[PDB]
């Protein structure tokens, strides 16, 4: 369940 | 002074990682996810959409230091998609027995599903360069920028855990948290970022290729991102290992012993155990695994998350020209 943290 | 907080897991996967943050007069305890990749503190808190919270809040009207910062207003989104926008007061925020006052504390009105839906998670303490913050008309600084007057040494550093309990702390270096020598490497602040070029990389006991990769260090990032043509001379070394269009990633077969991947800084070689990038199954009971190491093509940039970051001792050096050391450990 991979978290990508600012776009 | 100095400050120093246990970060947990979220789950088996070490998808996350948790930080207690004491918030308000008295102390509000939340568990964040501490976020080298943005440069918002934002928190679940009674202003949030009721249907949209399921955590701990933040009640700025149970605190006695907050104000409301007026006229102020955030929103952001994140890689993975997640978002949140609210209001802004400033309070007392402590971590690890280090106190800043005057934070912007950002109180959600809403935040997206994936944060709904993650019952560990109370919010985020973002630690990139404040020229990231969201907040407007004014950005605001982030913890670490307001808390560097009174550290020991304008430094934190991350310790994270495989599968186990780690550390962040502010102001010092633990001497005994690490083996051998930190190397530090350039940051440049041109994006926000704690962004850095690593002088190259090697797979299991194979060459070390000189090939500059630049990239970011995020702890608020689960897995290590890394050119397409880096991530195929990895998973070359793994005999069952396949890109998977439907799972979206390198998947390889549970059983698998893996190589090792190491990565450079400066002179000094950062060692990624096997087992590290082997994240996990794509479903309990599944015979597939996901990779921990996967192309960075869709992101766009190199990202350095936890797989990679917990493989060693990370130092956030904040002097006015910031560096980021690695230690193995």
């Amino acid at each position: 369940h991979p978290f990508a943290x600012i776009h | 002074s100095t400050g120093s907080a246990t970060t947990t897991p979220i789950d088996s996967l070490d998808d996350a990682y948790i930080t207690p943050v004491q918030i308000g007069t008295p102390a509000q305890t939340l568990n964040l996810d501490f976020d080298t990749g943005s440069s918002d503190l934002w928190v679940f808190s009674s202003e949030t959409t009721a249907s949209e919270v399921x955590q701990t809040i933040y009640t700025p009207s149970k605190s006695t230091t907050a104000k409301l910062l007026s006229g102020a207003t955030w929103s952001i989104s994140y890689g993975d998609g997640s978002s949140s926008s609210g209001d802004v007061y400033t309070d007392t925020v402590s971590v690890g027995g280090l106190t800043v006052t005057g934070q912007a504390v950002e109180s959600a009105k809403k935040v997206s599903s994936s944060f709904t839906e993650d019952s560990t998670i109370d919010g985020l303490l973002g630690l990139a360069f404040s020229t990231l913050n969201t907040v407007s008309p004014t950005q605001q600084k982030t913890f670490f920028d307001n808390a560097k007057a009174s550290l020991d040494s304008p430094v934190f550093t991350a310790d994270l855990g495989y599968h186990a309990p780690g550390t962040y702390n502010f102001g010092f270096i633990d001497t005994t948290a690490y083996t051998g020598s930190i190397t530090y490497t350039a940051v440049s602040t041109k994006q926000g970022f704690w962004e850095w070029t690593s002088t190259g990389y090697a797979v299991g006991s194979g060459t070390f290729k000189s090939t500059s990769i630049d990239g970011i260090a995020d702890t608020g990032t689960t897995l290590l991102y890394l050119p397409a043509t880096v991530v195929s001379a990895y998973w070359a070394q793994v005999s069952g290992a396949k890109s998977s269009s439907s799972v979206g990633g390198y998947v390889f077969p549970c059983s698998a012993t893996l190589p090792s991947f190491t990565f450079g800084v400066g002179s000094a070689r950062i060692v990624i155990p096997g087992d590290y990038i082997d994240f996990g199954p794509i479903s309990t009971g599944s015979s597939s695994c996901f990779g921990g190491i996967q192309s960075s093509a869709g992101i766009g940039i190199n990202i350095f998350g936890d797989v990679a970051l917990k493989a060693a001792f990370v130092v956030f050096n904040g002097a006015t020209t910031p560096t980021l050391g690695f230690a193995s450990k």
